């Protein structure tokens, strides 16, 4: 479904692979008429905003959103040395006993790391690098492939992703009744 | 006696669709009315040309179109006719 839906925002965006209807105009122009997006940034500004908006959408609904995978659950599970002098020695085999200071830092970065203004940024940053991994394999596709004539994604479309999607459309539902799994639609997390 | 016998008209000169010959009938490979089939459909010309690549730089090729597909297509040549055909007859070899 991720994969389908990429492809499906390419095309929705009207970037190549998938340009090549509004690819054509400029080979029919002649001698006598010309376009009209011309001074406009307009349709410049609407053209790459809607290209990274379908980045961010793509990365809340397959990606994390802003969920970044956090660390502090790992360093939980492994270490069990706790210690109430400040020593946090750890339960592993290239641990050692740390001299973090009391007074200096882990009093400091246990504040920084709950404040309002930092949890914030990781959240924006995690989604930033994920909707940036997609504007680059946006444009990794503009730069991989030839054009598909008008008839042929119509045929893409039609004939081989929408068939399979309305196909998952039956599935899902149906495994998600089998092991119980349909969520609460009431307001929840 | 050409012109002198061509002032007059007095022959004709034996074109290709007089040498025409019927194919033979026996190993020959491949209506008016109210129905829609006598009806004709209209095509519509599109100019194109040029492309942005520098070889395609001079093509100015006339498409008729029913619908989608060619039905005739003329390119109309000649936007880089240069006369080198004729300069090379006041040029030594080597120029
Ligand atoms: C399914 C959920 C979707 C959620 C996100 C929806 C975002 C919708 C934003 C629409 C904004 C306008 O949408 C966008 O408009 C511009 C300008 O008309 C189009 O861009 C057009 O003009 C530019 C030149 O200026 C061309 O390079 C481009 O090839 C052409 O298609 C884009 O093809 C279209 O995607």
């Amino acid at each position: 479904v991720f994969i389908i839906f990429f492809i499906g925002s390419v095309a929705e965006t009207n970037r190549a692979p998938f340009d090549l209807a509004e690819a054509e105009s400029e080979l029919v122009s002649g001698f006598m008429t010309e376009h009209a997006a011309v001074i406009f940034v307009f349709f410049f500004l609407a053209e790459y905003g809607s290209i990274v908006l379908m980045c961010i959408l793509t990365s809340i609904l397959f990606l994390g959103g802003y969920l970044l995978i956090s660390l502090l659950d790992i360093i939980y599970n492994n270490l069990l040395s706790w210690i109430v002098i400040g020593k946090y020695i750890i339960f592993i085999f290239p641990f050692w006993g740390p001299v973090f200071i009391d007074l200096g830092l882990y009093e400091i970065i246990s504040y920084l790391y709950n404040a309002p203004t930092v949890e914030g940024s990781f959240y924006g940053l995690s989604l930033g690098v994920k909707t940036s991994i997609l504007i680059f394999v946006f444009i990794w596709t503009r730069a991989s492939f030839p054009r598909i004539r008008f008839d042929q994604l119509m045929s893409f479309c039609w004939t081989v992703l929408l068939p399979i999607l309305f196909a998952l459309i039956v599935l899902v539902p149906c495994i998600l009744y089998s092991f119980n799994i349909f969520p609460v639609n009431i307001s929840l997390l | 006696a050409e012109p002198q016998d061509g002032f007059q008209g007095t022959r004709l000169i034996p074109t290709g669709a007089d040498f025409q010959s019927p194919p033979d009938p026996f190993i020959d490979e491949g209506v008016d009315e109210d129905s829609v089939e006598g009806r004709k459909v209209r095509h519509y010309t599109v100019n194109f040309g040029p492309q942005h690549p520098a070889a395609h730089g001079v093509l100015r090729l006339i498409l008729e179109l029913n619908g989608e597909e060619i039905v005739r297509a003329d390119p109309h040549v000649g936007l880089l006719h240069r006369g080198t055909e004729k300069l090379c007859e006041y040029k030594t070899y080597m120029q």
